[PDB]
């Protein structure tokens, strides 16, 4: 349960489990970090900042050098190691996305769009998969193959921040220019996925970020740059649950990995303050960022 | 001594600036110099003064601004509306560009008022129907005074017979006076009837230059150059009055006139 | 009166326009309903435009700088400002009683004790004996600084006429 | 009634109310204008054979009258039959007119036209009605020529012909020359006559036609008439350039400046005709042929400091070679430095003085040229330590080039104290020609990249024209876009109460000069946003970029920063800053405080009219610098207009697109509620823009946009030809086909540049395709018009959104 956030003070450190001290020589810098992953082993943790996926290790204590990944052009949006963690999903702000795998670190993905590639996803087989740029209609691919596209618009003018898709088999969801989030009932598949709209529904109406289902996606979580995030609860209807305490921040992180019951969020405060996903708390107050941060991992 | 005003006005600024430079006594002093009400020479020379950098007296300054009536002002207040979102002072601003006749645009900030924060209602109805606007709102509101002033617009609109509602609310509530006397003249205009003019203009007004029109208007209505000639006269002074006040505003008015 | 038969058999418009807005302006000036009949026997935009365009041509320039004026200087415009405040006192100065004038330009200097002196050189250029007597000193004061070119007005004045023997043994001492 | 009929057609442009309301009651009231009136009434209500049949019934029933007082009656009654002939015929045209029943239309548009003796003014647009039909023929001739899978085409267009057809509404679009359209449909059916073809019908009747309309008329769009430059075919259009050099020389010095510029650049075939024309001027009064000759020729003397734009060049060419091993590609450049060196120390103590430098520099140029000259390595070493210490040196001298004056670098300028005919692009077609005073040897060098010394120079007027330096820059793109802003100004002129309200937008007379080069000036006093800002911003005694430092407090870099970091951190600024500043700089320009007022609508109007300009022509130039007011009673300057294209699409660097360019509390607190009745004014504008002239004047300009070689260069630039640079990259074959299928492509050679060209109609054709999109019109997801509510809403969200906007880099100084 390796715990880490990573803020444009280009610098990142490990939090402790329950400590929240962060402790750990991360650095984003020569940019920051757009968002935040960690191996399936916790082998090496990748990001880019601009133009450049890099790969310090996780399973190393402050490896700068774990791998870099070289892609389509931009802060890579979003990315996806799968279960594999051999071939592996990413998407950039190039406005394509190409996916680097984990193979050497080898890359070998091209998913075209409209805009840039605003997250890299995978379906209920790891091996499916699905892109929603920041333009329009998701754009379905598969692994290493078969990939052109099965179009899903949830609207037809708002950019679509990210392509989310969590482990359920049937579901939809996403987050946006909106505010009010559009989200959809998928069938089962593998990947087939048509899709049974549920709604687009408004925690922060203004510009909702990072939107996470629960982990057993039994709630739903909204997070905004507005500093304004409100939980819902997505087993019954979505309902809304937590209102997210936050400062003025930009939270692209909003999650709760080993407890749904302690919330770990996101704060340009340059302190995040990590709720209780239960109810609320303050847990381990703090960042390593010294300016802010959007980001957060889990290993 | 030569006394020249224009002269120690600037100088009088250099020297509030050396007092500038506890000056309480020039804080009261100068205050109480605003409140003594020439006027509008030292005001300037204290909006010179405010140039150059602030005096305070900021609401102050708005009101003796207001007293100067001279709708240069609505610069100062503007600057007042300008710090502040209240819909009153957003109001007044309103009639004060009205007054500069710069109110198209004014009235665009009106539209965005309502728009942007909350809304008004009164001076919001005037406006809106100032506007080509508020003409069925106007008519709904006040099927939800008022009526007289969409009774306005019918006359700005076309339906004498419209008209002729308000001609039977003239009948019903006969200030009223006033009231009636534009109306029923905008009947009679649309009505070619001549008899409910005649009531018209019997219920207008002392002064009328309208119905002085009407008058004359009537007296050709079948004969008498007479009387006709008197209004004429009359009104014809009036108006004389009128652009002897004053384009660039009165341009098109006076040419009604004429 | 014969406007109005001319009315009768005519339309007006043309240069009559901008004589119409001089008329208004006399009407209104005038104003006996002599001018209210008158008007009144008148009888807008296009028209109020290029009668903007000939009163442009009756009157322009320096009064709007004079009503944008001094004031205009701190608009532009400490130092500068004092130094402005000289200007203005020479604008005025220059803009009569002459002594005023010649105490004004005395003291200027003495406070001077610049470009503006510079305008002054024209200013003193444009001159009783008693202006010799003050404008001499004054030419003594400005041997503070040097022109430049102050100088070929200095010859100038200096030439008529050529008492102020003194004044400009003094002008090329200060030379 | 046709005082109460006038009245009635006042409904109509009039208000709903009022026109339904006099309509029906004067149609209550022969009232075939008054059938007209009801029919207006009609369009109003909108039923289309509604109209058409009483149209048609009225024309038939004034058909018996007349057959084929009551009696003028009928000749009045007859215009107006035409003149409804035509107006149900656009009226169907909505939703006709592509191939098809246009022929049957434009006949009847033509048979009105044939029974105008007329208002045809308005059957000038209808005889450019019966043009447009030459026009779509075109187009179906652009359609045939398209799917043709230049005698081609002829041929194509001929044996009908469409030409034939064409022909008729040239000589009517003399006519129409002749009824005002004006200049606009005037050089649009020139070129469209000149690119149409020299054929006998064409030349015969444009020979009469254009002999038979006037020279004034072809004054206008001489540049445009410089575009064309060589004809490919000679042909009867040799013949035009003859009439070119003939209407020429009429009043030629009024400008010849065409004339000067086509000589300087090298238009080789096209130059040799330029030399021909010159020999026209060095006919028709010789003499001012002459003194202008030594004008130009010395503005091209003046031109960049020599050896200092050696060095730079140089400094540039070693960067060339240094880097990626251009070498003797950038040595070719520094082969013309040294045919610069081969120019010597031409002139008085500029050239002249660099000598020793320049000759030392030459030794070692010499030194670099021999070894080099050998393989590569010694003078290899010579050339780019000689060229470094040469740099050093001219560097030093740079600082010190800050200075100007003429005598002591050219003093030939100097040595002309007078010529006849200065007007230095003054260009009053009537007028009081000046002569010069010139100026001061001394000149104002500028500090730029280009460094762009200017001066201003005292003419016979007494009038100083500010003229300024252009290093590499089209003013014929610029002159193209003073006269598109002058299309702009007749609308003005053209205008509604909008001219009650009138703004219009002031063009800064810049001459070209060279092929690259310029000649701009100094505007009337002015404030460059930039410029002043920065100034009284820190004479507002604080930072000058809390924009920067706002931003780099907020985080390390913008550049990484994501759409919502970057949004985030914008907001945060935006919520420190303001920018009551600008209002304050009104209100310090305020003097008079009816200044604060007046002024206030100026740039209100300012701002407007810059909108509708941009919103059409794109070239925002986001720049504060590129953006710049009057230190007059003021109007905003929005000059050196890069080109129609956006800047994002054209970028590169950074996406920004908005139809304006507002700092945000500069345009808000500019008036009350920001440009709400402002731009609102301006939509009003801008959508009479979208209505009038949308069409036919819009498209014109459209057309001077598009074409050739200069055109085709500021088009091209606006990709650039960099932007359009590599691909696959065949159409299909050209890759393959550069294969040993050549060596023929260098015997055979000429495109190239007709593919780049094609790919410049191509977006052109866009760029025209986005105009209608733009105008009367579309844009965005749905389009319908929009109109003017819409489109101007839409606008106005495009003004209002984004940090995508403001993402633009450091170019759009929020």
């Amino acid at each position: 349960v390796i715990l880490a956030s990573a803020g444009y003070d280009h610098t990142i450190r490990f939090w402790e489990a329950l400590t929240g001290v962060c402790s750990r020589t991360i650095q984003h810098a020569d940019s920051q970090v757009n968002r935040l992953e960690i191996t399936s082993d916790k082998k090496y943790l990748a990001a880019a900042g601009h133009l450049h996926v890099r790969l310090y290790d996780i399973r190393s204590n402050n490896p700068n050098p774990v791998s870099s990944f070289e892609g389509h052009k931009g802060n890579v949006t979003s990315i996806a190691f799968q279960q594999e963690n051999r071939w592996m999903v990413s998407s950039s702000e190039d406005g394509t996305i190409k996916v680097w795998d984990v193979r050497s670190p080898s890359v070998q993905r091209n998913y075209k769009h409209n805009a840039p590639v605003n997250e890299v996803a995978i379906h209920p087989n790891q091996g499916e998969l699905i892109s929603c740029d920041q333009d329009g209609n998701i754009r379905i691919w598969d692994l290493g193959e078969n990939q052109c596209t099965n179009q899903l618009t949830p609207e037809d003018n708002t950019p679509l921040q990210s392509l989310s898709v969590a482990s359920d088999g049937s579901m939809l969801v996403a987050g946006n220019n909106k505010g009010n989030c559009y989200v959809w009932r998928m069938p089962h598949h593998t990947d087939a996925s048509t899709l049974e709209p549920v709604t687009k529904f408004k925690s922060h109406t203004k510009y909702i970020t990072r939107v996470l289902l629960s982990a057993d996606v039994k709630n739903l979580a909204t997070c905004s740059a507005d500093h304004t995030a409100r939980v819902w609860n997505i087993e019954d209807n979505y309902q809304l649950e937590t209102t997210l305490d936050g400062h003025q921040r930009w939270v692209w992180d909003c999650a709760f990995s080993a407890d749904s019951a302690y919330l770990v969020t996101a704060c340009s405060d340059h302190y995040v303050r990590l709720w209780d996903l239960s109810t609320s708390e303050i847990v381990r107050q703090y960042g390593g960022h010294h300016k802010g941060a959007v980001c957060v991992a889990l290993n | 001594c030569s006394g020249l005003a224009g002269i120690y006005y600037p100088l009088a600024r250099e020297l509030f600036n050396a007092s500038f430079a506890q000056y309480q006594e020039d804080l009261i002093q100068s205050l109480c110099a605003a409140l003594s009400s020439t006027l509008l020479n030292l005001v300037e020379f204290m909006e010179h003064d405010d140039k150059p950098l602030p005096i305070s007296i900021s609401t102050l300054g708005e009101y003796a601004q207001r007293c100067h009536a001279y709708a240069k002002a609505l610069h100062y207040k503007e600057l007042e509306f300008i710090e502040e979102p209240s819909t009153s002072t957003i109001e007044s601003l309103i009639t004060i560009n009205n007054q500069l006749h710069q109110t198209d645009a004014a009235i665009g900030i009106l539209k965005h008022a309502q728009q942007h924060h909350d809304l008004q209602l009164k001076e919001t109805w005037y406006e809106k129907l100032q506007r080509w606007d508020d003409a069925l709102n106007a008519y709904n509101k006040r099927e939800a005074e008022v009526t007289i002033g969409k009774m306005r617009s019918l006359h700005a609109l076309g339906e004498w017979d419209q008209l002729s509602e308000l001609a039977a609310d003239k009948w019903a509530s006969s200030e009223v006076k006033r009231a009636i006397a534009p109306l029923a003249a905008g009947a009679a205009w649309g009505l070619a009837q001549w008899d409910r003019v005649e009531q018209y203009i019997e219920v207008m007004k002392p002064q009328s230059p309208d119905k002085a029109f009407f008058d004359a208007i009537l007296c050709l209505h079948r004969n008498n150059f007479e009387k006709a000639a008197e209004h004429i006269f009359s009104a014809r002074d009036l108006l004389v009055t009128e652009m002897s006040a004053l384009y660039n505003r009165a341009y098109g008015v006076v040419v009604r006139t004429q | 009166m014969p406007l109005i038969i001319d009315t009768f058999q005519d339309q007006s418009n043309s240069f009559k326009r901008g004589a119409a807005l001089k008329a208004l302006g006399q009407l209104a000036a005038s104003s006996y309903p002599e001018l209210l009949g008158v008007l009144i026997n008148i009888l807008s935009q296009n028209i109020r435009r290029e009668t903007v365009r000939l009163i442009g041509i009756l009157g322009a320039l320096d009064p709007y700088k004079h009503r944008e004026v001094d004031v205009a200087l701190l608009m532009q415009g400490e130092e500068y400002y004092p130094t402005v405040v000289i200007g203005v006192l020479m604008k005025i100065l220059k803009d009569s009683i002459h002594h005023s004038t010649v105490i004004q330009a005395i003291m200027h200097i003495f406070q001077t004790m610049f470009l503006k002196q510079i305008i002054p050189g024209f200013i003193l250029v444009m001159h009783p004996p008693s202006l010799l007597e003050l404008y001499f000193q004054q030419l003594s004061v400005l041997i503070s600084i040097v022109k430049q070119h102050i100088r070929p007005h200095v010859t100038e004045i200096v030439d008529v006429i050529s008492l102020t023997i003194i004044s400009v043994i003094e002008s090329l001492s200060r030379a | 009634m046709k005082v109460w009929i006038k009245f009635a057609n006042l409904c109509r442009k009039s208000g709903r109310l009022g026109l339904a309301q006099k309509t029906l009651n004067t149609l209550l009231e022969a009232p075939p204008p008054v059938v007209y009136a009801q029919l207006k009434y009609m369009w109003a209500t909108g039923s289309q054979k509604e109209a058409l049949n009483h149209l048609i019934s009225f024309t038939s029933r004034m058909a018996h009258d007349l057959g084929l007082q009551h009696h003028i009656e009928d000749y009045t009654k007859l215009l107006a039959r035409c003149f409804l002939k035509q107006g149900e015929w656009r009226v169907s045209l909505q939703p006709n007119w592509r191939l098809e029943n246009p022929d049957a239309i434009l006949g009847s548009y033509l048979l009105a036209t044939h029974f105008d003796k007329t208002w045809y003014k308005a059957w000038h647009n209808w005889a450019l009605a019966n043009f447009e039909v030459t026009s779509s023929l075109t187009q179906r001739i652009k359609d045939d020529k398209v799917p043709p899978t230049l005698n081609a085409n002829d041929n194509f267009p001929p044996e009908l012909v469409q030409r034939h057809v064409v022909p008729a509404i040239k000589g009517f679009f003399h006519s129409i020359a002749l009824s005002q359209s004006s200049l606009q449909d005037t050089l649009r059916l020139l070129t469209l006559w000149f690119k149409f073809g020299g054929i006998p019908e064409a030349a015969q009747a444009m020979h009469e036609g254009f002999g038979l309309i006037k020279i004034d008329n072809w004054l206008e769009v001489i540049p445009q008439l410089i575009s064309r430059i060589h004809q490919p075919n000679q042909t009867v259009s040799r013949s035009l350039l003859s009439l070119l050099a003939d209407l020429g020389k009429a009043h030629p010095q009024a400008l010849v400046y065409p004339l000067t510029v086509a000589i300087k650049s090298d238009s080789v075939s096209r130059q040799r005709a330029a030399l021909s024309i010159i020999d026209k001027m060095r006919m028709h009064s010789p003499k001012l042929v002459n003194q202008a000759e030594l004008v130009s020729d010395e503005l091209i003397r003046v031109a960049v400091l020599w050896h200092e734009l050696w060095y730079e060049g140089l400094e540039d060419a070693s960067r060339q070679f240094f880097g990626e091993h251009n070498t003797e590609k950038m040595f070719a450049t520094l082969e013309p430095l040294h045919e610069m060196l081969k120019r010597g120390p031409e002139t008085l103590r500029e050239i002249s003085f660099q000598n020793s430098f320049g000759r030392d520099l030459n030794d070692a140029y010499e030194w670099v040229l021999n070894y080099k000259r050998t393989k590569d390595i010694n003078n290899l070493n010579q050339a780019w330590d000689i060229y470094y210490n040469v740099f050093r040196r001219i560097s030093r001298k740079l600082p010190q080039l800050q200075t100007l004056d003429l005598q002591h670098v050219s003093p030939k300028l100097s040595a002309a104290k007078d010529l006849e005919l200065a007007v230095p692009g003054t260009y009053h077609a009537g007028k009081p020609i000046v002569r010069i005073t010139h100026f001061e040897p001394v000149f104002t060098v500028i500090s730029s990249k280009q460094r762009p010394r200017r001066v201003i120079i005292k003419g016979s007027d007494g009038k100083d024209y500010q003229y300024l330096l252009k290093s590499h820059e089209d003013i014929r793109q610029d002159n193209l876009v003073m006269q598109l802003f002058g299309l702009v100004n007749t609308l003005l002129q053209n205008d509604p109460e909008s001219f009650q309200r009138h703004l219009n937008i002031q063009q800064y007379p810049a001459i070209p000069l060279s092929p690259k080069t310029g000649l701009l000036g100094w505007v009337p006093n002015s404030d460059t946003f930039h410029v002043l800002i920065r100034e009284h911003r820190e004479a507002s005694k604080i930072p000058l970029n809390i924009e920067h430092r706002i931003m780099l407090q907020m985080a390390p870099d913008y550049d990484n920063l994501t759409l919502l970091q970057k949004v985030e951190v914008f907001t945060y600024a935006l919520d420190n800053t303001k920018g009551q500043d600008l209002y304050k700089v009104l209100w310090l320009k305020s003097r008079s405080s009816e200044s604060w007022l007046d002024r206030r609508t100026t740039y209100t109007r300012s701002l407007a009219v810059m909108s509708m300009v941009g919103y059409i022509l794109g070239l925002g130039d986001r720049h504060p610098s590129n953006l710049m007011l009057d230190r007059i009673t003021g109007k905003v300057v929005h000059i050196d207009f890069g080109d129609c294209f956006e800047a994002a699409i054209l970028r590169e660097k950074y996406p920004e697109k908005v139809p304006f360019r507002l700092t945000r509390m500069l345009t808000y607190a500019m008036e009350v509620s920001g440009i709400e009745g402002s731009f609102r004014i301006t939509c009003e504008n801008v959508m009479m823009v979208l209505r009038d002239n949308k069409e036919s004047l819009m498209a014109i300009l459209e057309a001077f946009a598009y074409d050739p070689l200069i055109n085709w260069g500021f088009d091209l630039p606006t990709h650039a030809v960099m932007e359009q640079t590599g691909i696959d990259l065949p159409l299909a074959n050209p890759s393959e086909l550069l294969r040993k299928g050549v060596i023929s492509v260098e015997d055979a050679a000429k495109m190239e540049l007709q593919q780049k060209a094609e790919v410049r109609n191509a977006r052109a054709t866009l760029v025209l395709k986005r105009i209608a999109d733009k105008l009367t019109g579309n844009d965005f997801p749905r389009c319908q018009e929009l109109s003017v509510p819409d489109q101007v809403d839409k606008l106005i969200q495009q003004a209002t959104s984004v940090e995508n906007l403001c993402q633009h880099y450091i170019g759009w100084c929020s």
